């Protein structure tokens, strides 16, 4: 009676644990991957991250400048 | 890095205009009216090449 009215079967807890373990394992591997990706982008600068501004080339004036040699 | 190329001293010889700035200023308007074509060719070459060594002729 106690088992019937207060508790559930073992399969429920077993499969809930399986799902929880999957979630945590993927989170751990994602954390490692993100750390490595951040390190690579900060070192190489070719990624979307750690992009530091440079001078906009639309500011340059391309006209004759009173002297032939610029 | 690299060796700069310069024209020889013989390459820079020309019959020089030996009149002073007052004579030049007095003649300037008719000079510009008459000698426009070679002057314009030289100045176009000068702002297009951006190099004195490419404009000697
Ligand atoms: C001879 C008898 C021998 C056995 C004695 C049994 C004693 C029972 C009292 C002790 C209870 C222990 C604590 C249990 C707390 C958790 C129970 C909880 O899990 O059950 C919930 C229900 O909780 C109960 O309603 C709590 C009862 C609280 C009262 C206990 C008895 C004493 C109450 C005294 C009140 C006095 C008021 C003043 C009177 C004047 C519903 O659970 P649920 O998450 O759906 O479960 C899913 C699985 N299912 C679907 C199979 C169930």
């Amino acid at each position: 009676w106690i088992a019937r009215t207060f508790y559930d079967g073992p399969e429920k807890n077993y499969e809930k644990t399986m799902a929880i373990l999957q979630i945590e394992a993927e989170k751990a591997e994602l954390r490692l991957k993100e750390l490595e990706v951040r390190r690579l982008m900060r070192a190489r600068g070719d990624g979307p991250w750690y992009q530091y501004p440079t001078i906009d080339k639309a500011l340059i004036d391309h006209s004759p400048k009173t002297t032939p040699d610029n | 890095p690299g060796i700069v190329e310069l024209p020889t001293l013989e390459d820079l010889k020309v019959q020089e205009v030996k009149v002073s700035s007052s004579v030049l200023k007095a003649a300037a308007h008719h000079y510009g009216a008459q000698c426009d074509k070679p002057n314009k060719e030289f100045m176009l070459c000068r702002w297009e090449e951006k190099d004195p060594r490419r404009c000697l002729e």
